């Protein structure tokens, strides 16, 4: 726990699931497999400057 | 935008501008999703008949990728008046799918909660709109940029003349000239948190434009979120 020692090394959304934090994404987005880094499903994610 | 940065291509995708039946851009707005803008609740009164542009960052050289939307219903917040400007807030549903492509996405709407202790507790937030650069001057064709810093919370109520309702919240600079002004309102307030952005305020308004001892006064998007869901969940 502690989503407010760095966000919790999360990517986006971060909580806390009593015992130890829990992150997660936005519309658009898949939590990755390490359970913090966000990875967008689409071409055009929301947030995402488009280059 | 008063002073400013000029957003370059792709930097400010979520930009959205309500243009009026003489297609002149009035009022910004943020996109949301296909068919959702989000927009001031009181930029439903600058007009009689609008639809709403996408992909525009100069609003007289036609740059390939523009796009026009009409509007299929308008939402906005009933506990709204003029006479407090409390709840300053509207969505729109367009008649037709926004296509994303090259300026051209949407903004991220966060988490109530994680948003009003990471995102706006922020050092800066980002304002953009085809406002106008100086006060009482004219409308702006090129899309500007402004990094405003959040602005405490309290010292927001006395450099103000009129009532700050927790329904809405400070953001700009004391004496450097850069704020929002006309046009600019409707559009969006987003901060950038870890390479991506949310959607965390709507232009609201202000005592004139970048005057010394006032700030930009934007509508606090967490303060209705699960607003803003049921809206495009509709109702
Ligand atoms: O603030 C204004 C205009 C001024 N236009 S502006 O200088 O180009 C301006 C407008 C919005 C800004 C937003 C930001 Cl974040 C920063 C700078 C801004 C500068 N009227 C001034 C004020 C008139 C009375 N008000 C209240 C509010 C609550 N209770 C009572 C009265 C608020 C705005 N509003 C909002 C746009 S409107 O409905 O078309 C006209 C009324
Ligand atoms: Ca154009």
């Amino acid at each position: 726990k502690l989503c407010s020692l760095d966000n919790g090394d999360c990517d986006q959304f971060c909580h806390e699931e009593q015992n130890s934090v829990v992150c997660s994404c936005a519309r658009g987005y898949t939590l990755a497999d390490n359970g913090k880094a966000c990875i967008p499903t689409g071409p055009y994610p929301c947030g995402k400057q488009t280059l | 935008i008063v002073g400013g940065q000029e957003c370059k291509d792709g930097e400010c995708p979520w930009q959205a501008l309500l243009i009026n039946e003489e297609n002149e851009g009035f009022c910004g707005g943020t996109i949301l999703s296909e068919f959702y803008i989000l927009t001031a609740a009181h930029c439903l009164y600058q007009a009689k008949r609008f639809k709403v542009r996408v992909g525009d960052r100069n609003t007289e050289q036609e740059e390939g990728g523009e796009a026009v939307h009409e509007v299929e219903v308008v939402i906005k917040h009933n506990r709204f008046t003029k006479e407090t400007y409390d709840f300053d807030i509207a969505v729109l549903r367009l008649k037709t799918p926004i296509t994303f492509r090259m300026n051209v996405a949407p903004a991220c709407l966060p988490e109530r909660d994680w948003a009003e202790s990471t995102l706006m507790t922020q050092k800066t937030g980002i304002v953009s709109g085809f406002g106008r650069t100086h006060e009482k001057g004219r409308q702006s064709t090129r899309l500007k940029m402004l990094e405003v810093p959040y602005v405490d919370r309290n010292s927001c109520k006395l450099s103000s003349s009129f009532i700050i309702t927790q329904n809405m919240f400070c953001a700009g600079y004391d004496t450097k000239q850069e704020d929002a002004c006309q046009g600019d309102s409707g559009g969006p307030h987003v901060t950038r948190f870890k390479d991506t952005y949310f959607v965390t305020g709507i232009v609201s308004w202000g005592e004139g434009c970048a005057r010394k001892g006032k700030y930009g006064i934007y509508t606090k998007v967490t303060a209705f979120l699960k607003w803003i869901d049921r809206s495009m969940k509709t109702r």
